[PDB]
């Protein structure tokens, strides 16, 4: 049919990737829209908005949508800031969260895997960590979170079910398994209780 | 360091100190502002006395230890070195006017953002300034300066050291900060940036197209905090002191909402004194 | 001390495109994962359309007159944008046709009802109803002439929904999705009704399984994988969306 079988119900990772590089972040320039008092073409954008790309000044931080951050990255024309999050010492402080907290997903943003998946691969030469612990510690909290999801997954009744602080990707990839497990425990108890 | 048409310089000598003199050649008149004046820059004396880690190199490189003279963004001249505090020019267009203000204090910005540590190892590099927009390299390490790959030039915004420690350790260990003072801070960053912004606003005229409107967000801001301290004020029944603090307002619509506090903070008798500063206003 | 927040909002108290592709959006994602076919945002794809009209049309007139400084990152950002609006935009169609597709008969009989209290221009669009009427009726020509041609007349019927199977598909409505709470639409919580707080301060709304009679507390900011049937009403008002 018109959408094809593995698009059904799900989202494709690509699809989770368009929409976070919908999200705005905040980078330093390396050119200078802003005209000044004494031509030239704008943005003027229909889907986000135009006023922080028309009054760039170099090394000025603003913030623009990701998706046009990576674009101006491909060029060396700015230099994406890595979040707050994106930092060692809070990658440490939710590592010792999940270590200390076995019940509970820590307050990760719901885009982390995937931002950090694509400021990874496009602007590895902005971060203040080395890059090469900044993996190291994505890698341990993903591996902390799953080993959290497998002892949940053990949880999986008919009337809902609680996944607090979860991401999007790991949401994304548990859908089918979850939404699917749970509707045949569904269609049994209605079976049931036919009564 | 030199600006477009404008030139600033620092002479130090064993005999007469640190004097520093803003030149401006200009394009066909070589107006002088300032030739040889004092300046309050503390040179490293008590630090260079033979107790440093890893400093005394840099301190070779440059004996004074002066890391900067870059200007802003506005032509006001900045200095940067050991004691970490930026030096800024207020009224430097007339020289009886001449004013150095401390914008900024490194060490306490930096350990008001550390968590509570007096950390050390966050060392400053600025590079220029324009409208609390520091651009600096913090590096972390023991080595103050930084490496072949230049790190991203994070931004550190100004504050004045008004911060108390003693007021600041009241929760002793996102470090809090006194909403009493917090306001009263941002009264006189507000009072400061106003004051640079009319000097370049007649004088030099208009930069990006949006001075005036940074402008009138500025005092906007400015009597909000005189609104704030008119409030705090009233919260001590010290009616005097409120009275004092109403004289500053600029919007007379700040000053109908002071009315309003005087009326509702337990405070009649403010009210009508500041009724008379608004109907006194009505033909000012 | 006395709080003066109030007078501080009181001195500040003197559709948007961003807006528009941000409900596109929404609505998007609540249709990938919703079991039913949700109704159709006719104003929003109106707008939607001409903003891409009006912007191709910008696009070409500004790419003649370069054709006669050379500034070209605002129109490769024109562009590549655009490309995205309409991405998500054929992404929206496509699913809903197919959902059309999995419910034709479903949506056929509801047109057919007098006592449906929806009808297909409510929840359709031109295009879709079009697409819907012609698929209909080749798949039941085709069916027709290869099946039931050779079947008796109590037998020849393409909605026999009195045989031994229901023959006409319906949504899973108890179908489970991933819900996040968002919590009323606009920014204030005290104004929206069905918000009865929970303890630990944390406002909650409340919904309740007919099949189990078990109450659960949907907390505002949390995620949930819930039947489709108790979150309808809530996801029908955008207190939740879908994940």
């Amino acid at each position: 049919m018109s959408l094809p079988a593995h698009l059904q119900q799900t989202f494709s990772p690509e699809e989770i990737q368009f929409i976070v590089e919908n999200e705005p972040i905040k980078i330093f320039p390396r050119i200078t829209t802003r005209q000044k008092i004494r031509n030239h073409t704008r943005w003027q954008l229909i889907t986000t908005d135009d006023k922080a790309l028309n009054n760039m000044v170099a090394m000025r931080s603003t913030e623009v949508v990701l998706w046009i951050a990576l674009l101006l990255k491909q060029q060396s024309k700015c230099s994406i800031v890595a979040p707050q999050w994106l930092t060692t010492k809070e990658l440490d402080r939710k590592i010792q969260y999940e270590k200390t907290h076995p019940d509970r997903f820590s307050e990760l943003p719901w885009n982390w895997l995937v931002l950090a998946r694509i400021l990874f691969n496009k602007a590895k030469d902005d971060f203040h960590d080395p890059i090469h612990e900044l993996r190291g510690k994505i890698q341990d909290l993903r591996e902390i979170r799953q080993i959290k999801v497998l002892k949940g997954l053990k949880y999986l009744n008919e009337s809902h079910l609680q996944l607090d602080n979860l991401s999007l990707l790991e949401i994304n990839e548990l859908r089918p398994f979850i939404t699917e497990i749970m509707d045949k425990l569904r269609e049994i108890h209605t079976a049931s209780l036919t009564a | 360091t030199a600006q477009n048409y404008r030139v600033f310089s620092v002479h130090y000598s064993q005999f007469h100190g640190l004097s520093y003199s803003l030149s401006e050649l200009g394009t066909s008149s070589k107006r002088y502002y300032k030739r040889e004046c004092p300046l309050p820059m503390s040179l490293p004396n008590i630090n260079s006395d033979m107790k440093k880690d890893a400093n005394l190199d840099y301190y070779n490189f440059n004996p004074m230890g002066i890391k900067s003279l870059f200007f802003s963004s506005y032509g006001d001249p900045c200095i940067f070195g050991s004691d970490n505090t930026l030096l800024l020019l207020s009224k430097w267009r007339s020289p009886e006017e001449s004013k150095w203000l401390p914008i900024l204090d490194s060490n306490m910005e930096i350990w008001k953002m550390s968590g509570g540590k007096e950390t050390t190892d966050i060392h400053v590099w600025p590079l220029a300034l324009a409208y609390d927009t520091l651009n600096c390299i913090l590096v972390k390490g023991k080595h103050i300066w930084p490496e072949f790959p230049l790190p991203l030039p994070s931004e550190m915004e100004i504050r004045m050291p008004v911060f108390v420690k003693s007021k600041l350790l009241e929760e002793n260990k996102e470090i809090q900060i006194p909403v009493s003072m917090a306001a009263e801070e941002e009264y006189l960053r507000s009072k400061v940036l106003s004051e640079l912004l009319t000097d370049t606003l007649e004088n030099d005229g208009e930069m990006y197209g949006n001075e005036n409107e940074v402008l009138a967000a500025l005092n906007g801001a400015y009597d909000k905090a005189l609104l704030r301290l008119f409030a705090s004020a009233c919260s001590d029944q010290n009616v005097e002191k409120a009275l004092s603090l109403a004289h500053e307002l600029k919007q007379d619509r700040a000053l109908t909402a002071a009315v309003k506090i005087s009326e509702r903070a337990e405070l009649p008798s403010l009210v009508k004194k500041i009724n008379n500063i608004r109907e006194a206003r009505y033909e000012q | 001390d006395i709080n003066i927040d109030d007078i501080l909002a009181e001195l500040d108290k003197e559709v948007s495109p961003q807006q528009d592709f941000s409900d596109l959006m929404k609505s998007w994602k609540n249709e990938r994962c919703s079991p039913e076919l949700l109704p159709y945002p006719h104003q929003l794809m109106k707008r939607l359309l001409n903003r891409i009209s009006m912007q191709s049309q910008l696009i070409e007139n500004i790419s003649m007159g370069f054709l006669d400084n050379e500034s070209k990152l605002p129109l490769l950002c024109m562009e590549t944008e655009l490309e995205r609006l309409k991405f998500v935009i054929r992404s929206y169609i496509r699913c809903r046709l197919s959902k059309i597709d999995k419910f034709s008969l479903y949506l056929r009989q509801l047109n057919e009802d007098e006592n449906s209290l929806i009808s297909l221009t409510d929840l359709l669009s031109k295009d879709e109803i079009k697409y819907h009427d012609t698929h209909s009726l080749i798949w039941l020509k085709l069916v027709n002439d290869s099946i039931l041609k050779y079947m008796p007349e109590e037998l020849q019927a393409i909605n026999d929904t009195e045989g031994s199977v229901n023959m006409i598909d319906e949504p899973d409505w108890n179908k489970f999705v991933f819900i996040h709470v968002n919590g009323p639409p606009d920014g204030k919580w005290n104004e929206d009704p069905l918000l009865q707080e929970n303890e630990f301060g944390k406002p909650c709304y409340t919904v309740t399984i007919p099949d189990l009679k078990e109450e659960v507390e949907l907390t505002i900011g949390s995620i949930y994988v819930m039947r489709y049937e108790v979150i309808r009403d809530l996801l029908r008002d955008d207190k939740v969306a879908l994940i």
